[PDB]
RNA sequence: AGAACUGGCGAUGCGGGAUGAACCGAACGUAGAGUUAAGGUGCCGGAAUACACGCUCAUCAGACACCACAAAAGGUGUUAGUUCAUCUAGACAGCCGGACGGUGGCCAUGGAAGUCGGAAUCCGCUAAGGAGUGUGUAACAACUCACCGGCCGAAUGAACUA
RNA sequence: GCAGUCAAGCGUUCAUAGCGACAUUGCUUUUUGAUUCUUCGAUGUCGGCUCUUCCUAUCAUACCGAAGCAGAAUUCGGUAAGCGUUGGAUUGUUCACCCACUAAUAGGGAACGUGAGCUGGGUUUAGACCGUCGUGAGACAGGUUAGUUUUACCCUACUGAU
C-alpha cells in the first residue's frame, strides 16, 4: 500500500557528535570515533537540532520501512555505545578439563590462544577483532571479559570465541564444556 | 562437578530449543515457523528433549 | 597390518596370489597351508589379493591332521621366497614359502617355527619372536 | 481401439503458432498501388524500451492456447478481503508491584482451606485483587495467574477466503 | 521402484526418536505388459571380456543436525557425486543366495551402451536321443550333444605429424 512517510528520532546526549555526509555516518565521543556506512538502505536524515534529528521513509512498502526501523536501532546502538560502552561478561565452563586461555601477541595481531580443552591435543586460536580489549576478572574464579566500542566488535569477536569451543560428534546436551557468553553489559561502572 | 550457575545456562545454548519435525532444524523455544526456505517454513514442531 | 597387530610395515614385493600354497612351520600338523584371502589388501578389478611377508593371511588346511581342514584361521607369512628389498639395499629371500597357524592377535597355535625367519614378520608380530627359531 | 453432427487434411499454397500436413486467419492468373485479419511492437525482425493502474524476487522465477506437462498439502513471504471478537473512560505488548478477605460455604477426614481432591458456589472491603491457578508440603504461612493497574498510549487478537 | 499428506496404534509413560496400517496425491522407466505409429528389396538378436561417460532416489569418505545418542557401535536426515564400490565356487546367465576381504561392496542408463572389438556358452536351421502328444508325417519355453560367424583402402569423429 506504500505507507507515505513516516519517521523515528534519533537523541544526542551532551558530548558525542554524529557526522552525517551522503549516507555515511560518523561518530565522535568518550569513547572514540565509530564509522559506518548505510548506503545500501536507501533513507533520508532530517536535522532539526543537535539532539533531535528524524530519520524518514517516503513512499516506501513494507520491507522499506522495516529497514528505516533497523537503521534507528543501529545508529543508536552505536551512539549509547560511544558513551556507555560494551562488555561481555562470559564465564568458562569445564567438568574434568580446565580450558587454558592465553593471550598471545604474533605478528602484532593480538591471537586468543585456547589450549587444554576438553583435554585435546589440538591448539585451537582466534584472531581478536579491532578495537575489543580482553580483561580476565577479578575475584570471580574462571571469568573471562570483553570491551570494545561497537556492537558488531564486541558482539562479533565474543560469539565468534563462544562458537569456537563446540564439540565434535559427542553428545552435546551431556558433556556441557565450553565458553558462554552469559552478562552483557556496558564498560562503564555505573551503566 | 558442574553447578547450576556454570549448568543451566548451557540449557539455554543447547538443551533450551525448539526442532522441526521434517529439516530437524534448531530454534529458539517460541519461534512458531522454520526459518529455512528449503522446508517450506513449516510450523509442525516438537521440544527438544531433555535428558532421561 | 590389520588390527590387532602393532609396528609399522614397510612395503614389500608382492610374492603369494590366491590359491599359493605355503608350507607350515610348526606343529600344526599340517604338511602345508591353503591361501584364500588377504587382510588389508586393496581392491581393484580383475587383481588377486597380493600376500607377502609378515602379511596377515587366512588359510586353509590341504593336508595332516582333521581339525585343521574344514575351518578358516588366521596365519601369517614368515617366509616369502620372492625376492624383496630392505630400505638399506640387500635382496634377500629364501628358498620356500612359509607359514604360520595364529589367532588373530598374534599367539601361535604352535611351538616352534622350523628353518630360519626373515626378522621382518618377526619384529612386526613382538610375540613370535619367543617363539621363533633362527632369524634372519 | 470404436461411433454421431459439422469442418479440415489427403487433392492446398501464403502470414502467424520458433519449427511441424489436419491449430489461427485466409483459400493464390500475372504486375502495380492502398488498407486490414491472426500475431506482434527490448535486439535478433519491420513495428511504441508508448501511456496507465497495480501485483512478484524466487541460493532450481515466469513468460500467453491446440504445443509438448504437473497435483494432494503447507508458508504473521507478501497483498487484498470476510466474520468474529476488542477499543485514548484506554488498549496489545514489554517493565514495576500487589490479588485482600467472609470461611479452612460445604464435603476425603489423618489433615489441604484454590490447588495427593471434589458431587460443584455464594458473600464482604476494593477507581482493584478469584471457596480462587504453581512454587509450597499429606496441609498451612508467599506470590505465580484474569486484574488496580503506576510506566506505556494506541487499535489489536483470532479464524479463515483468496 | 520411489516419493509425499494424515494418523489409530506400537514405541516404558508417550501419534510424530523410529516406526505407519486405515486411506490418500504424485513421480519414474530400470522390469513386466497394453498399443502397434516407424523399418520384412534384411537397423546382425542374449550374456560375459573389454572400455569411457552420465544421472542421482548416496552404500563409504568431508562437513553437520536429531536419536528411545553417556562412551562405544548404530540408526534418521541435509550440502554433495569429487573420488571409491571387490576376490572367488555353481549357473549360458540378468538375477540370486553363498566364504572372505573390506572405509563400503549402493542404484541405474547411455538403440536391454559396444559382434567390419572378441567370444559365440546360450538361443535358432540342417545330424542325433529320450519323455509326453499324434493313427501317421511330425510337434514341444521340454531336457542333452554336435554345429562356416565376411570387407575399411571411402567421408566424418578422434589420437598423433607437418
Amino acid at each position: 500500500m506504500k505507507y507515505i512517510q513516516t519517521e523515528q528520532q534519533i537523541e544526542v546526549p551532551e558530548g558525542v557528535t554524529v557526522s552525517i555526509k551522503s549516507r555515511i555516518v560518523k561518530v565522535v565521543g568518550p569513547r572514540g570515533t565509530l564509522t559506518k556506512n548505510l548506503k545500501h538502505i536507501d533513507v533520508t536524515f532530517t536535522k532539526v537540532n543537535n539532539q533531535l534529528i528524524k530519520v524518514a521513509v517516503h513512499n516506501g512498502g513494507r520491507k522499506h520501512v522495516a529497514a528505516l526501523r533497523t537503521v534507528k536501532s543501529l545508529v543508536d546502538n552505536m551512539i549509547t555505545g560511544v558513551t556507555k560502552g560494551y562488555k561481555y561478561k562470559m564465564r568458562y565452563v569445564y567438568a574434568h578439563f580446565p580450558i587454558n586461555v592465553n593471550i598471545v601477541e604474533k605478528d602484532g595481531a593480538k591471537f586468543i590462544e585456547v589450549r587444554n580443552f576438553l583435554g585435546d591435543k589440538k591448539i585451537r586460536n582466534v584472531p581478536v577483532r579491532d578495537g575489543v580489549t580482553i580483561e580476565f576478572s577479578t575475584n570471580v574464579k574462571d571469568e573471562i571479559v570483553l570491551s570494545g566500542n561497537s556492537v558488531e566488535d564486541v558482539s562479533q569477536n565474543a560469539a565468534d570465541l563462544q562458537q569456537i569451543c563446540r564439540v565434535r560428534n559427542k553428545d552435546i546436551r551431556k558433556f556441557l564444556d565450553g565458553i558462554y557468553v552469559s552478562h552483557k553489559g556496558f564498560i562503564t561502572e555505573d551503566l | 562437578i558442574i553447578e547450576p550457575s556454570l549448568k543451566a545456562l548451557a540449557s539455554k545454548y543447547n538443551c533450551d530449543k525448539s526442532v522441526c519435525r521434517k529439516c530437524y532444524a534448531r530454534l529458539p523455544p517460541r519461534a512458531t515457523n522454520c526459518r529455512k526456505r528449503k522446508c517450506g517454513h513449516t510450523n509442525q514442531l516438537r521440544p527438544k528433549k531433555k535428558l532421561k | 597390518s590389520g588390527n590387532g597387530a602393532q609396528g609399522t610395515k614397510f612395503r614389500i614385493s608382492l610374492g603369494l596370489p590366491v590359491g599359493a600354497i605355503m608350507n607350515c612351520a610348526d606343529n600344526s600338523g599340517a604338511r602345508n597351508l591353503y591361501i584364500i584371502a588377504v587382510k588389508g589388501s586393496g581392491s581393484r578389478l580383475n587383481r588377486l589379493p597380493a600376500a607377502s611377508l609378515g602379511d596377515m593371511v587366512m588359510a586353509t588346511v590341504k593336508k595332516g591332521k582333521p581339525e585343521l581342514r574344514k575351518k578358516v584361521m588366521p596365519a601369517i607369512v614368515v617366509r616369502q621366497a620372492k625376492s624383496w628389498r630392505r630400505r638399506d639395499g640387500v635382496f634377500l629371500y629364501f628358498e620356500d614359502n612359509a607359514g604360520v597357524i595364529a589367532n588373530p592377535k598374534g599367539e601361535m597355535k604352535g611351538s616352534a617355527i622350523t628353518g630360519p625367519v626373515g626378522k621382518e614378520c618377526a619384529d612386526l608380530w613382538p610375540r613370535v619372536a619367543s617363539n621363533s627359531g633362527v632369524v634372519v
